[PDB]
RNA sequence: UACCUGGUUGAUCCUGCCAGUAGCAUAUGCUUGUCUCAAAGAUUAAGCCAUGCAUGUCUAAGUACGCACGGCCGGUACAGUGAAACUGCGAAUGGCUCAUUAAAUCAGUUAUGGUUCCUUUGGUCGCUACUUGGAUAACUGUGGUAAUUC
RNA sequence: GACGACCCAUUCGAACGUCUGCCCUAUCAACUUUCGAUGGUAGUCGCCGUGCCUACCAUGGUGACCACGGGUGACGGGGAAUCAGGGUUCGAUUCCGGAGAGGGAGCCUGAGAAACGGCUACCACAUCCAAGGAAGGCAGCAGGCGCGCAAAUUACCCACUC
RNA sequence: CCUUUAACGAGGAUCCAUUGGAGGGCAAGUCUGGUCGCAGCAGCCGCGGUAAUUCCAGCUCCAAUAGCGUAUAUUAAAGUU
């Protein structure tokens, strides 16, 4: 659920086993998918993807360069 | 706030449109090997400075002869080219400019002349020497490998007057070891 | 990083007209956990102090302006100047010292005041909070480039303005120093300013009253006289109203204010009642958690700062949650039984000396069942009285030998417990209870936790005094002998200690005598009181235990102070010794309102 | 806001013929109110440090001018941003040199030293003619001067040679076909030639022709002609190259032949 | 709050004062303010009154009238001097001017006087 | 450098679009040795604001009895340095932002023969008198209010 | 020589006016008017021209060549990005013009202001209090809260341009 | 700060170059180990159901390089205004 609008949207998590970093009720920064309005690939009706969970990247949370702040 | 500055600046290259094209990659790699440059960008600079000359040449050649503008600017452009050794005074006319190849701007680089005028063992050794402040143009050290040598500056390139290679104190290696004979081989 | 919370205080929150879009979409309510507590009802929509994430979605969609964000305090690890040692209390940024005016500081006991003062005086270099490899005046003077500290620290490194400071404790320095009467003062710095501070502080008697003669109040007066005459450029004053006369607080205030003018930096820190408004010009409030971490705020004006410290507890920027409105115990509730078994342990009007003090007595109808409070100026012998009752001079020419067992609280804080206090908690034992008298007293500022296991030598005097109180009411006694119990304590823990000892001993219909120099604890402990009249160095008479009003009337009219009770927070304040109010109150004698 | 007159002038917006740089700082001297227009003037500060190099910074100009050394038309001016302009005759006594402000043929002022037996008279161009109270005829020149009782044949667009200690006009050239002229506006700035024509479109900007000493002709507006000679004989001395405005194909040849790359 | 002439009440009121008025000093050429002043009537709701003596009786007030008037300061406009010493049109206006005597614990004593103006 | 390439079919030829491709400018991720330039709270909220600072000014030439300092003894217009205070001038330029505003603003073009203009520059200055009047500030002294550049 | 001063000119302007030039919208086709809308006569007022405003009189003016109404994440331009040739999109932003100091309104002083680093009042906020009263305007420079995907130090100095 | 200069300062196991790919479009492996229509990849076509040139990793190779990837607005490609 977004901060500014308050409206609800579904988002993808972009690599093998990342869904364990995402605790419940923390923030996230969602981005676009890649075709400017449209669901990409085989997923039905998902148009956004995560980049940061709690001010730390997914690419760094997953490559080991950083660990969760808690 | 108002401020006392120049914001004027500009780009000096243009990437190619086809990013992975073999006829391109192999030619540019050849040109990097034969003159010992660093990136592809060191080639795209030369491509730009030639493709921009070839626009002024063309737009002049599409004026009518006897024009004031065409006369003045053509006599100015040929002079500027001849003065760096890219054109022959036996040509001196616009319809020859369109016949120049990229490998004539590359040829006039200081790195190229320092090798081809004999002061270094290879086109790679030359780039090292220039960057180490071993060479001098006319009563002036230079440190930029890409410096373009004007036609009558040609025979001034020689080794620096404060440098080991010709009238200078030996460097910090030839001196640390000669000291190993009096501080490491006499009482050490 | 900062812990954002939503709050609801509003002009008529309307759970009867809005249909409660307030609760219909907090993200936490959707996932089971209840953040908000409201349905169609009559009054305020409650909210959890902790279950909102700080989402702010709670705010964007109330139709009326009900909900808003506040920033609860947290340990940020941003702008850490120092750590008391590795792993210890964390200190954030310092106040920028404005010259030409007195810079004051306020906060609870043990939040970073004396460390900030010791840093600003160059006596502690900053370590940037590192446990290891503390820097050395090149990385310092780069950590605060582009800031006033860049130039300020160089001006103190080349000593172009070399600092001077006053100590925290009164009991230390007359042992640590040596000097005979008067000659130390004469040889220290000057004669001229020496002469003006000596007269306006009323210590002209200490040409011949020696450094061994003088009391802890008279020692603070010496400490302040000596640092005022000491020739330096920047000044500091740690606790400069610890054990002073209610008029001499303002006299200390005036004699420090008299050096404002000549481009001198000055910082003062106090646990003030009504004294600093005349002392300081700008205020900087402190917030944090005690001996764990402490944050300093930007400057404020005197009234504005004193107000954002207790007229609520919110900065213009952020929040903290401490120091609310209770500086007078408006909870007017007191009830215990009448009992006709009453013992009237009276005493003769014995006359006694030592070398110089004629301090007369008149008889008093002292009784077992309630506390009697004591008034009087500093240096009039409110101490020697119950010191003599405790098995010293003149029990022979009369003097009622203690009928019940004696618990003695001495005012010179010096318990001889090397090691830790835990073994001094063996000449008593705790196990006799585990009860509100012990818990609600010893705990409040954190827990009982810091004052069980610690060397008493590195101690905040506050909790050592809380332990001296605990070993006083932890000894076999019934007559409890007290002397300035409120000293070295903040406001709210002063009142906690006062209230809880009143209530605890009044469970038993039990004896104590209390020595106060303050107001709040004195006013909520009393139904009778003794007064000391006359000026020191020659004579004094302990008048008989009278009522409260007429007694402290004899007190204040002798001191010529009147007070004012602001109703919004029942706050006390001094009327400025000449007023359109200082004429009615001094004609009718009323200096105590709203009984 | 603008609610009153401005008093600063930005460096970029300044006139071009001042030939100011770009990277010193944001402002330019902003000539003070005077007899010469703001675009046509040349402040005294720009003449002493950008041209004659006598001073180096603004304060040196201020302390050169305060010592009462500089004279603009005989009088002693102490204001460093005073608006000198075309036909003004700066005199520096302490050195013994004099100058005349005349446009160089690229359309800008240049230093032009004159003999001290010449810097006693300056030319003016008549702008208005009117009969004052009691029937006295007056005159207004291009630099705001007012001459009372002038000869009753001097009319508009004419030129008059005055003296700097009296005013009191001495000679006058009459605007007609055949006299010399210097042009003081627009594209043709600082060119010289015989007037040779004047067309007249009533109510709008009458046009004038000219003709150089090499056949070149160039029209202009009449309000930009400034007669400087009876015919083929300029009264006042002239800068080198005499307003001939050679083309760039000729300027290159002279630069090459003279090889003026040193001294 | 002071009192000013001509506001006939015992109350207090707010007036728009300007230059030339009383109870006001303007901070900027061409300014006006709105401030509170008490009416001219006298009542027990004051705190002070300024009274000036106009006719003195026979018994001297102990600490108000027995003292002596100071030297004040002398005149500086030429005709003011002439009017004070009843001088003729051609008496020297010089010589007569009040030569202010000056003593301090520092230097030699001195006499000053004003520069005479007209 | 005036350019295309993958994808509907068992295969083919088309229409046709989705995807790739190169630049640009805002955000963000990973990474970072040297050296010359240098943008930077516009986008949302023209939302709210603790503290400090951003506008003052004296010459030979308006008014000097502050003894404040002062010298060769004198003010006999009156020396000389000069705080303060009256007087004059400036504060309407500069800086910041882009809410408003669609024949409005703005641009080029023209007109004031339909007006005003501190200042600068040049004109103009002849239909009790050897010099008039009273009254204020700084300064001295007494004050009021919790509080103010009262 | 300094200063002041009447009027004339000049200078720096300012003000009003002429011709041509604008993004999207017809699910905006008729609009405008004694609450002046177009014009005439005489005045009021104003620095001057003028329905600018008053009194009497006439019934006019604008529109398919898009009037009038609506929208603009619209301040205009010099310009910026890309660009065979034609074009498309951007221009809050250092130069020029305009407009505004929380929103609306009224005025003093002055050559010049409908001025907010000036004053007066209402609206919304907010500070001090002895509950009588007083005081305020960072879309100047730093700094702080808030807002958000989104933006630097509460440093130094008049030496340079002015 | 840059520039000008004395004195120290290089053997490569550091005085250590990264970011994204390797079926096609589109430069580069029909290597080896693991997983088994799961986990995942993939802008598009498409990969994975026990023998994966496409997933996870080692090795090797490719492109630009003190820089490279992603989201978004926009221009050329678009003779698809
Ligand atoms: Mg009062
Ligand atoms: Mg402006
Ligand atoms: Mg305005
Ligand atoms: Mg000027
Ligand atoms: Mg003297
Ligand atoms: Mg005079
Ligand atoms: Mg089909
Ligand atoms: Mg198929
Ligand atoms: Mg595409
Ligand atoms: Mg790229
Ligand atoms: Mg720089
Ligand atoms: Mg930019
Ligand atoms: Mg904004
Ligand atoms: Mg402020
Ligand atoms: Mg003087
Ligand atoms: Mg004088
Ligand atoms: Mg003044
Ligand atoms: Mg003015
Ligand atoms: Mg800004
Ligand atoms: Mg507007
Ligand atoms: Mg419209
Ligand atoms: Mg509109
Ligand atoms: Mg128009
Ligand atoms: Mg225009
Ligand atoms: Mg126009
Ligand atoms: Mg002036
Ligand atoms: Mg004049
Ligand atoms: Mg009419
Ligand atoms: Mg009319
Ligand atoms: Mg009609
Ligand atoms: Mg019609
Ligand atoms: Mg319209
Ligand atoms: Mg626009
Ligand atoms: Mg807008
Ligand atoms: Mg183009
Ligand atoms: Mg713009
Ligand atoms: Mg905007
Ligand atoms: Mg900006
Ligand atoms: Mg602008
Ligand atoms: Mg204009
Ligand atoms: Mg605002
Ligand atoms: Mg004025
Ligand atoms: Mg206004
Ligand atoms: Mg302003
Ligand atoms: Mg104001
Ligand atoms: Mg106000
Ligand atoms: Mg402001
Ligand atoms: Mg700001
Ligand atoms: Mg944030
Ligand atoms: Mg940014
Ligand atoms: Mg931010
Ligand atoms: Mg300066
Ligand atoms: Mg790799
Ligand atoms: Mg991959
Ligand atoms: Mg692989
Ligand atoms: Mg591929
Ligand atoms: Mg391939
Ligand atoms: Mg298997
Ligand atoms: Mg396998
Ligand atoms: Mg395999
Ligand atoms: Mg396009």
């Amino acid at each position: 659920q977004l901060i500014k609008n308050g409206k609800k949207i579904t988002a993808f998590v972009p690599n093998d086993g990342c869904l364990n970093f995402i605790e419940e009720n923390d923030e996230v920064l969602v981005a676009g998918f890649g075709r400017k309005g449209h669901a990409v690939g085989d997923i039905p009706g998902v148009r956004f993807k995560v980049v940061k969970v709690a001010n730390v990247s997914l690419l760094a949370l997953y490559k080991g360069k950083k660990e969760r702040p808690r | 706030m108002p401020v006392a500055r120049s914001w004027v600046c500009r780009k000096t290259y243009v990437t190619p449109r086809r990013p992975f094209e073999k006829s391109r990659l192999d030619q540019e790699l050849k040109l990097i090997g034969e003159y010992g440059l660093r990136n592809k960008r060191e080639v795209w600079r030369v491509k730009f400075t030639l493709a921009k000359i070839r626009k002024a040449a063309r737009e002049l050649l599409t004026l009518d002869e006897k024009d004031p503008r065409r006369l003045f600017e053509g006599n100015a452009l040929l002079r500027r080219l001849v003065r760096i050794g890219v054109l022959d005074e036996g040509k001196m006319k616009l319809d020859y400019i369109l016949g120049l190849k990229i490998e004539d701007f590359l040829e006039r680089r200081l790195q190229t002349q320092v090798f081809k005028l004999g002061l270094a063992k290879s086109i790679h050794h030359a780039r090292v020497l220039i960057r180490q402040r071993h060479i001098r143009v006319r009563k002036q050290v230079v440190n930029i490998p890409s410096f373009i040598v004007r036609l009558d500056s040609q025979k001034h390139i020689d080794f620096s007057l404060r440098s080991p290679y010709g009238g200078g104190r030996p460097g910090r290696v030839k001196r640390k070891n000669a000291k190993k004979g009096q501080g490491g081989a006499g009482a050490g | 990083k900062l812990t954002r919370i939503a709050i609801v205080n509003h002009d008529k929150c309307k759970p009867k007209k809005c249909r409660q879009e307030c609760k219909k979409s907090c993200p936490v309510v959707r996932m089971g956990k209840l953040c908000i507590e409201v349905t169609p009802q009559s009054k305020i929509a409650w909210i959890s102090e902790t279950l909102c994430i700080g989402c702010g979605i709670c705010i964007k969609k109330c139709p009326f302006g009900a909900l808003s964000i506040v920033n609860l305090p947290s340990n940020l690890e941003k702008e850490t100047t120092h750590r008391y040692c590795a792993n210890a209390f964390k200190l954030h940024r310092l106040p920028i010292p404005r010259p030409g005016e007195v810079l004051g500081l306020v906060g609870t006991n043990g939040i970073g005041k004396s460390t900030a003062l010791k840093i600003l005086a160059g006596k502690q270099k900053p370590n940037l909070g590192k446990y290891d490899d503390p820097p050395d005046w090149q990385e310092i003077l780069t950590y605060f480039r582009g800031s006033e500290l860049q130039n300020y620290f160089t001006k103190i490194l080349e000593d172009d303005l070399k600092a001077i400071i006053k100590p925290q404790y009164v009991d230390q320095i007359p042992k640590a120093a040596k000097g005979t009467v008067g000659s130390i003062l004469d040889r220290k710095d000057e004669t001229k300013t020496q002469a003006i501070v000596c007269q306006q502080l009323d210590l002209t008697h200490l040409k011949e009253r020696n450094v061994e003669d003088l009391s802890g109040g008279e020692l603070q007066r010496f400490a302040c006289a000596v640092v005022c005459i000491q020739k330096a450029d920047i000044f500091m004053f740690d606790e400069p109203s610890s054990y002073l006369d209610v008029k001499q607080r303002l006299k200390a205030a005036i004699t420090i204010r008299s050096l404002i003018n000549p481009d001198r930096y000055i910082i003062v820190v106090e646990h003030d009642l009504s004294v600093l408004d005349y002392l300081s010009d700008f205020i900087c409030c402190l917030y944090g958690v005690p001996s764990a971490y402490g944050v300093v705020t930007m400057p404020f004006s005197v009234r504005e700062g004193i107000n954002i410290f207790l007229d609520g507890y919110v900065p213009t920027e952020n929040l903290r949650f401490r120091d609310a409105s209770l500086v007078f115990k408006v909870a007017e509730t007191a009830n215990e039984e009448e009992v006709k078994k009453m013992c009237m342990y009276k005493y003769p009007g014995m006359k006694k000396k030592m070398g110089e003090f004629e301090l007369a007595i008149v008889a008093g109808e002292f009784t077992d069942s309630e506390i009697m409070v004591m008034l009087g100026e500093n240096g009039t012998g409110k101490t020697t009285f119950i010191r003599m009752l405790a098995g010293r001079l003149k029990p022979d020419e009369g003097g009622e030998v203690p009928v019940l067992n004696v618990s003695y609280k001495p005012q010179k804080i010096s318990p001889k417990s090397t090691g830790s206090v835990r073994q001094l908690l063996h000449e008593k034992i705790r196990d006799a209870y585990t009860h509100p008298q012990f818990v609600t007293d010893v705990m409040k500022p954190l827990q009982i936790e810091n004052i069980i296991d610690q060397e008493v030598q590195t101690l905040s005097g506050g909790e050592l005094q809380r332990v001296a109180l605990a070993l006083c009411l932890g000894k076999p006694a019934d007559v409890y002998l007290i002397d300035e119990p409120s000293a070295y304590l903040d406001s709210e823990q002063r009142l906690m200690a006062a209230r809880v000892v009143k209530r605890f001993i009044l469970h038993a219909k039990k004896t104590a005598f209390v020595v106060e120099h303050d107001f709040i604890m004195a006013t909520y402990l009393a139904d009778r009181v003794i007064v000391f009249d006359g000026i020191p160095s020659k004579n004094t008479v302990a008048n008989s235990p009278q009522t409260l009003l007429a007694g402290m009337n004899k007190f204040l009219s002798q001191l010529e102070i009147t007070f004012r009770r602001d109703p919004n927070n029942y706050r006390p304040r001094i009327n400025k010794l000449n007023s359109i109010k200082d004429v009615e109150q001094k004609k009718s004698g009323n200096y105590f309102f709203l009984d | 806001m603008a609610r009153g007159p401005k008093k600063h002038l930005k460096r970029v917006a300044a006139p071009k013929h001042w030939m100011l740089d770009k990277l010193t700082s944001v402002f330019a001297p902003r000539p003070s109110t005077g007899p010469h227009k703001l675009r046509e003037c040349l402040p005294l500060i720009i003449f002493l440090r950008n041209k004659l190099k006598y001073a180096l910074t603004g304060d040196e100009v201020k302390k050169i001018c305060m010592q009462r050394f500089i004279k603009i038309d005989g009088k002693v001016r102490a204001d460093i941003t005073y608006p000198a302009g075309f036909m003004d005759v700066i005199s520096i006594d302490k050195t013994g040199e004099n100058f005349r402000l005349i446009y160089d043929t690229k359309g800008r002022f240049a230093v032009h030293r004159i003999t001290p037996e010449e810097a006693k008279y300056k030319l003016c161009k008549v702008r208005k003619i009117f009969v004052g109270t009691k029937g006295i005829p007056h005159l207004v020149t291009h630099d705001a001067r007012t001459i009372r009782y002038p000869d009753p044949l001097i009319k508009m667009n004419d030129t008059i040679q005055i003296d700097l200690e009296t005013g009191k006009i001495t000679d006058f050239i009459k605007f007609d076909t055949g006299n010399l002229c210097m042009v003081t506006g627009g594209a043709n700035l600082g060119r010289i030639g015989v007037i040779t024509n004047r067309e007249r479109h009533p109510g709008s900007f009458d046009v004038v022709h000219v003709k150089d000493a090499n056949g070149n002709s160039f029209a202009t507006r009449l309000s930009n002609i400034f007669v400087i000679g009876k015919g083929n004989k300029p009264w006042i001395s002239l800068p080198r190259g005499k307003g001939i405005r050679l083309t760039i194909a000729e300027e290159r040849d002279k630069r090459l032949a003279a090889k003026q790359s040193s001294g | 709050f002071p009192m000013k002439q001509g506001v006939l009440t015992h109350g207090r009121v707010r007036l728009l004062l300007s230059k030339g008025h009383s109870c006001y000093r303007p901070r900027r050429t061409g300014e006006r303010k709105r401030k509170s002043v008490r009416g001219c009537i006298v009542d027990a709701n004051l705190s002070v009154l300024n009274l000036v003596i106009v006719k003195k009786g026979e018994k001297d007030i102990p600490g108000l009238t027995d003292t002596t008037v100071t030297r004040r300061l002398g005149p500086k406009r030429a005709s003011r001097i002439r009017k004070l010493f009843n001088l003729s049109k051609e008496d020297d206006v010089r010589q007569y001017v009040v030569r202010k005597p000056l003593n301090k614990e520092g230097k030699k004593p001195r006499t000053k006087a004003p520069k005479i103006q007209r």
